[PDB]
């Protein structure tokens, strides 16, 4: 029965799953060899008797992001069917990602995921994990997608994808990857998320009291967030919420595809003994902007749907006199053709925190996942820094010389100003 | 995989290109004789990038040596590298140029040539998979300006889609060594243009002020001026050979680089520079590292970045660092220094960090910058060649070689078109 | 003066007519607009400058479209031809082809030696014809490919008159042989056989035609008329992929497109600098574009003329064509 | 089974025989009295091919000296070869030619060659099973190529089923040593083509460059020249003598060496020359094998390959190797050089992959290239023939023996005829 497939595209996504699978071993009780001393199936299949492996595909044009899972902690849980590597870089140019390189791994990526599928009983969907910004992270997700919606079809396929911060950026042609991209998205993903990592950085540096935030930290918050998503599916708790569920849940309209996942409480272990983290308190938190994992102000937006999964000890009573309360809180703005825009999952299973971090492991925690209007904006300044390039066509000739053409890029802009035009009137 | 050919044209890139390889056999614990005696696995992890593993285990330099001078070749065969060098990467004439860009390009080079990509391509068919061509040298003329132009434009042919890396000694405005550096570099210019991908501008007046001020010493030797360099080109490719916290690498950089295929002639500095005695006053943060590292005053080239405008500044760290600490020091950076950056470029610098540092430091990072600022090298070096060329002086020493004015004339003219490009993005 | 955009439609084949019935991807609705589109963002508008279609002889783009280039040739400066399409779309195609057929480089000679005979009187006609090919970032000579290409001295005059290596220039007295000079250069012309469009002009070319003329009388001044006159052929452009396009197949795709880019930059940024009061273009950004210092805004006029393919399965590739196409004017 | 009968003849043949018999004793371990002191099975698993175990258990080289210059025998036997070779294979007249292929092949020759073929039927009795002869010669004149060229005539006649393999020293280009070499060369060809089955073309002139700057040696010598043919002929019959991972042998071998009868004059090379120092930057595989083994400048006969086409290249290979690594290498380069080798011949490189590696040697590789380039040695030859028998210049040298310029127009009309011919298959 339900079984996921998750594919790592980006090395963002395969820090991610470092940090995810990790969790899933500490979570499933499963060891670096595959060793156990079930639901874990969703994620790890036997390989004999206690040797349980990782249903996941992992793949880089450039080795040395695999060698560092061959040479790390799961070098002897991930086999060599799994660690795909490639010969070239992308260039963090979606032209050789989906083209110039990435249309020589695609094939034995997909040869490797039909396997796992054929191994599948129960297949729910995929987890695909990748960025906006590297060239394999856009260009590569997007050839894969388009090839995945061939072979799976409806198929549920969710992209846990970081998004371009609106400051702290790193590279310079972001905006370039991230709107042919998005383009992609759109037409053939299932269920979009969006992580920002300057929100994180500064949700570590205050919640968790973090003097010096890196990814090794965000990404165990992702990974927290990853597993309250999943944790209905491989846990059996009060309120199972599946993939199917959610799609029913936070999609109104076909093309929305936002849901930030808010996971709270981030407490660090410190303030935590002084902190009364009720359900109530929790859920209070989880509706603020202080946790929000991407920048922006959704009291200027409205809420079309808001999934809170609740986790560990959680009493839906509780949970239902939290809901009341914020459903009398002005600051939190529904559409008026959403009345009943709740959807509330609740699952027995203590939020699990791996040795290594800050976030403090806490009895009770609540991932929501929120479709607010307010989103346009976020796309809004990455459409005006993609223009400000685009205008002088800086950087173009690095796609161009990959072969790209430049309708690429303007059909791409378009269909991300109709994105947020179907923000804009679902807001009305 | 992704092994990088280097070439030493000419004696300034075979002394550059002997300390560079000093410091990567040293950053990967190999000594003179080609043995391994490191303590990490990284050390080797990507050794074929830059070595060939021998029988013996003998990490041989992946570099070939280009010359017209004979005793050239033994300047570095008689230290260290009689052991680490080749004997077929000594590839060399037995005339010499005496700082004539034609006779290295045309004639002497011309003869020379056969034999040294012949030699390139048996590294060629060597690699297992090659990333591209590193070639160090100068504009000083003769084999480094001649021969290196010419080898950049036949290997170039051959490997259009792996276009040549230049690491490449600049005019000096005053410090001056011989009388026609505006002739031999602005023929070599004219062609480097046309055919390098990045060429980082490397001049020695601003190195002298780094090392005497910046570094508080009394007499900085040729010696001291690669220690700059060299250190400059092991950040370059550091993302490359080692793991960081993300990492976009050598190409991953180069597409950030450059809006345009043309201005692609970079500033190289490097942050923590400082003397041993001031080092007790400084503190081991990235803040101090920005403060170094953006200041104008330790660029390795001689312009002032803040008279141009920013293209890109790319900021590449070594050692463990936090992803906030740098990435703030950079937005505050770009914030307070708006008005030095071009408006319409988002993100005017970018961020790699890699999290192995430099052997003897604790942490640094390398900056190169995409200024427009550069435009007064070659303004200047094309005033100092109209300065000659109107009167002919020294003309006869290239129409002996078969040159005419109107390809002095071309190579002046593309030369200006040059900075005009850059005072038109500024 | 400004860049004119004339576009014209090619007619639909037997690999569109045992499709059939399929629709078309181009609705042209008078001599200035086109409607692109079958609902994906609903009707595409464009407005040109003049439209043809496949009811329009080509013998008749030429007269409205290029014969008042030939005449603008010898308004006291010269003039030349663009074109633009996405492989296989008619660049090549109209300049006549099939020998029935009139088109842009017979009907050029054609008219001019008409104009020849009727002017002789009045000024003499010293002509020679250049054949440029330009392949990975390379010049050569077209009809002699032969030619080390390394022999061009890409430069013009103070006076912005071309000065350039000795490339096998070639008088005219006849519309034929012209054109078998130009079918010559096309045979020595690299081509991709192993492509869908038959002998794509893989490389670019300019048949550029060099008029000397001189007056007749004599005068105080006594000064010749140079001028020149320049029909030039692209590749087209191509998908990233393009279909496993492997090695130097890929290569050549990524010039010819690095080589349209800068174009289409140069074009781009000379109709925003007509308008303006400078035109800081970087014309040594491609050996093609180099080529064409004067040729795309120097003293002259000139005409984009674009290559449509109606058919259903080239319906992304037109859309881009034609909002190309606008934005070289815009 | 599979005997091996050696001729030496002439002062080059016997110079070189012996340097190939000091060779193959090293390399079976039998030392100069006779005496077997090895430590294999494979040693005399197959020394009946080439030795005759006498009483006492002592290998004696079958092999037949013969000459017509006393002394000759001595330049021999008073080395080590006065313990290893018979008395009566020093088999020799009381004259000498004086460089005239004539006076050894009508006259001089014709005397000798009744008890040359005496002992040479003794052989034959004394072999086992046959398996065919093996002549070492020059083209020079006289013993070697006279007495040589008439050996092959009669013993061809004795034994047509077992057909003479023969490796001659060829006419240089330039190092010329006299100046009849067009007479004596062209006379000997016209023949040697008509009875030989194998001829390998050994130019001193090839070997000297090899010498010199591939070996890096300073003052090539004759026992340098035939250290490196000696080296060839091992390579040979290593698969003769020796078990690999598969084989074809040396008949097995010849019949994927020629698709014609005539065209069967190979050029050799060896894949490992490298100097001692420079051994310590190489890699022991066999990509730097055949990137050695398939270098023209490497090869033993002064005939550029690239300038025609392979009909087809042998590629023996000594030592434990990969076949997959081996035939990889063989599809990369045929594939990679395509253009020079023949369309219409599907495989144009034969793998043979023996396990058993050279005296000193980890590995090696021996080439026997079919291309028409090797046209080039017998067109100048040709030309020089014409340029001295157009004035019938030394002419009566040999109308003495009884020859005519009819005889001497043919010789070279056939030697045109064979350069037409590989002019046909290029
Ligand atoms: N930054 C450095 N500059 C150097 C170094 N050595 C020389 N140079 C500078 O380069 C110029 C001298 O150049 P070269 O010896 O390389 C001339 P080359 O041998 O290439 O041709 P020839 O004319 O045949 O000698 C001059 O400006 C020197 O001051 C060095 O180690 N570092
Ligand atoms: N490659 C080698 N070439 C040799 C060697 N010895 C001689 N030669 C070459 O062969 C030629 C001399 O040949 P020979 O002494 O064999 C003539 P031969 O004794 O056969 O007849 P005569 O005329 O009676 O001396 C000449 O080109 C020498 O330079 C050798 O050991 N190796
Ligand atoms: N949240 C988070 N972001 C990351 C991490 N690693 C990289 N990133 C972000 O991902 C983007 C860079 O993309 P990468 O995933 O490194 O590139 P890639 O997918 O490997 O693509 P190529 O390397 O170009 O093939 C930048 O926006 C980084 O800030 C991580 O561990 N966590
Ligand atoms: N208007 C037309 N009528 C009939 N046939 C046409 C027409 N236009 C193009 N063709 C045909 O389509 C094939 C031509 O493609 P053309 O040669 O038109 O492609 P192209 O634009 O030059 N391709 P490319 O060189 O790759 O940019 C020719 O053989 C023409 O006969
Ligand atoms: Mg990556
Ligand atoms: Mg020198
Ligand atoms: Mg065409
Ligand atoms: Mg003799």
């Amino acid at each position: 029965m339900r079984e996921c497939i998750s594919i790592h595209v980006g090395q963002a996504g395969v820090q991610i799953g470092n940090a995810c699978w990790e969790l899933y071993c500490l979570e499933h009780g499963i060891q670096p060899d595959g060793q156990m001393p079930d639901s874990f199936n969703t994620f790890f299949s036997e390989t004999g008797a206690g040797k349980h492996v990782p249903r996941a595909v992992f793949v880089d044009l450039e080795p040395t992001v695999i060698d560092e899972v061959r040479t790390g902690t799961y070098r002897q849980l991930f086999h060599p069917e799994q660690l795909i590597t490639g010969k070239e870089d992308a260039a963090n140019n979606y032209a050789r990602g989906h083209y110039t390189i990435g249309k020589e791994i695609i094939d034995l990526v997909l040869d490797r995921i039909r396997k796992l599928a054929d191994q599948c009983t129960g297949l729910q969907g995929f987890l695909v994990f990748h960025s906006f910004g590297g060239g394999t992270g856009s260009g590569f997700t997007s050839l894969l997608m388009e090839r995945l919606s061939v072979d799976y079809g409806k198929k549920s396929k969710l992209e846990f994808s970081i998004y371009p911060a609106p400051q702290v950026s790193t590279a310079v042609v972001e905006p370039y990857n991230s709107i042919l991209t998005t383009h992609t998205t759109l037409e053939h993903s299932d269920c979009a998320f969006m992580v920002d990592n300057e929100a994180i950085y500064d949700i570590c540096r205050r919640n968790l009291d973090i003097e010096r935030p890196t990814y090794t930290n965000l990404n165990r918050l992702i990974s927290q967030i990853v597993s309250s998503i999943t944790a209905s599916l491989r846990f059996d708790g009060a309120l199972n919420v599946d993939l199917t569920e959610f799609q029913t849940n936070l999609v109104p309209y076909p093309r929305i595809h936002f849901p930030l996942a808010t996971y709270a409480p981030v407490i660090s272990a410190e303030k935590a003994y002084h902190e009364q983290l009720s359900v109530a308190e929790i859920t209070n938190a989880c509706f603020e902007p202080a946790n929000q994992m991407v920048k922006c102000d959704p009291r200027h937006g409205k809420y079309m749907a808001c999934c809170l999964l609740y986790r560990g000890d959680v009493v839906p009573k509780d949970v239902n006199a939290a809901i009341a309360t914020i459903k009398t809180k002005r600051s939190i703005q529904f559409v008026d053709w959403c009345p009943t825009g709740f959807k509330v999952g609740i699952n027995y299973q203590p939020p699990t925190v791996v040795p290594g971090g800050d976030l403090a492991k806490v009895q009770r925690a609540v991932c929501m996942l929120s479709n607010t209007t307010a989103i346009a904006e976020a796309w809004a300044r990455l459409d005006h820094k993609f223009d400000l390039m685009y205008a002088k066509r800086a950087f173009v000739h690095w796609y161009v010389g990959e072969g790209m053409e430049e309708g690429e890029f303007s059909e791409a802009r378009e269909d991300m100003a109709a994105l947020e035009k179907d923000y804009e009137e679902v807001g009305v | 995989m992704r092994e990088i050919v280097h070439i030493q044209a000419g004696q300034c890139g075979n002394q550059i290109g002997a300390k560079f390889w000093e410091v990567i056999s040293d950053e990967h614990g190999i000594d003179p004789t080609g043995s391994y005696h490191g303590d990490s696995d990284l050390q080797l992890e990507r050794i074929n990038v830059y070595y060939n593993e021998a029988a013996g285990n003998k990490y041989v330099p992946r570099a070939i040596l280009v010359d017209l001078e004979p005793g050239t070749m033994d300047s570095v065969r008689s230290g260290p590298f009689g052991q680490i060098f080749r004997p077929d990467n000594f590839v060399f004439g037995q005339s010499g140029a005496g700082n004539n860009w034609a006779k290295g390009h045309y004639t002497e080079g011309a003869e020379l040539v056969d034999s040294v990509l012949d030699v390139v391509r048996k590294e060629s068919e060597s690699c297992d998979c090659l990333q591209g061509f590193q070639l160090t040298h100068s504009l000083g003329g003769g084999t480094g300006s001649g021969m290196g132009t010419l080898l950049i434009s036949k290997i170039r042919e051959e490997y259009p889609d792996r276009i040549m890396n230049t690491f490449s000694v600049v005019p000096s405005p005053k410090v001056s060594d011989t009388v026609v550096e505006p002739y031999n570099a602005t023929l070599s210019v004219h062609q480097l243009v046309e055919n390098t991908d990045e060429t980082y501008c490397i001049d020695n007046e601003a190195l002298y002020d780094i090392c005497f001020r910046t570094l508080k010493l009394t007499t900085p030797t040729y010696g001291d001026l690669n220690h700059l360099v060299s250190a400059t080109m092991s950040g370059v490719t550091t993302c490359l050979r080692f793991p960081g916290q993300l990492n976009a690498d050598l190409r991953k950089l180069a597409v950030n680089m450059v809006p345009f295929p043309r201005l692609h002639f970079f500033m190289p500095g490097f942050a923590p520079l400082t003397s041993r005695g001031s080092q007790q006053y400084r503190a081991l943060t990235v803040p101090e590292l920005t403060q170094q590292m953006f200041d104008a005053k330790n660029m390795m080239a001689a312009c002032d970045p803040r008279h141009g405008r920013y293209l890109t500044v790319a900021a590449v760290f070594r050692g463990r660092m936090s992803m906030k600490e740098v990435d703030e020091q950079m937005l505050n950076v770009q914030n307070k220094n708006s008005s030095y950056f071009v408006e319409w470029i988002p993100n005017n610098v970018k961020t790699a960090v890699c999290d192995i540092p430099p052997r003897g430091l604790k942490m640094s990072a390398t900056f190169i910058g995409n200024s427009t600022a550069i435009q007064e090298l070659f303004k200047r070096i094309s005033e100092q060649f109209t300065a000659m060329f109107r009167r002919k002086a020294f003309l006869h020493w290239y129409t002996g070689e078969g040159m005419d004015e109107m390809e002095f004339t071309e190579a002046e003219s593309n030369m200006n078109d040059l900075v005009s490009e850059y005072q038109q993005y500024q | 003066s400004s860049i004119v955009v004339a576009i014209r439609v090619r007619p639909f084949t037997s690999m569109e007519k045992t499709r059939l019935v399929i629709r078309k991807i181009v609705d042209c609705v008078d001599d200035r607009m086109l409607i692109f589109d079958p609902a994906h963002g609903g009707e595409i508008k464009f407005v040109f400058d003049k439209l043809f279609d496949e009811t329009s002889s080509q013998a008749r783009v030429y007269k409205e479209t290029t014969s008042p280039l030939l005449d603008s040739v010898l308004d006291g400066f010269n003039s030349t031809v663009f074109a633009y399409g996405a492989t296989g779309c008619g660049k090549t195609y109209t300049v006549s082809g099939t020998p029935s057929q009139p088109g842009i480089i017979f009907l050029a000679m054609e008219e001019l030696f008409n104009k020849i005979t009727d002017l002789k009187d009045e000024k003499d006609f010293e002509i020679s014809l250049s054949y440029l090919e330009i392949y990975n970032e390379r010049i050569r000579d077209l009809l002699k490919p032969e030619t080390p290409s390394k022999r061009l001295v890409i430069r013009e005059d103070t006076q912005n008159h071309i000065k350039v290596a000795n490339l096998s220039y070639h008088h005219p007295n006849t519309v034929e042989d012209v054109m078998d000079l130009v079918v010559q250069g096309n045979i020595n012309r690299t081509t991709s056989p192993t492509e869908a469009n038959e002998v794509s002009s893989r490389s670019h070319a300019v048949l550029q035609i060099h008029i000397m003329q001189t007056n007749k009388l004599v005068d105080l001044t006594s000064q010749h008329t140079f001028a020149t006159l320049s029909i030039i052929d692209l590749a087209g452009s191509e998908r990233a992929a393009a279909t496993r396009n492997r090695g130097i197949r890929l290569h050549e795709g990524a010039n010819i497109n690095r080589s349209l880019l800068a174009l289409g930059n140069c074009i781009n940024a000379l109709c925003l600098n007509d308008g303006s009061r400078s035109c800081h273009i970087p014309y040594r950004d491609s050996k093609l574009t180099r080529l064409l210092k004067f040729s795309l805004g120097g003293n002259c006029k000139t005409v984009m003329i674009v290559c449509i393919s109606p058919s259903s399965s080239h319906y992304d590739e037109t859309l881009n064509t034609l909002k190309y196409a606008n934005r070289a004017k815009e």
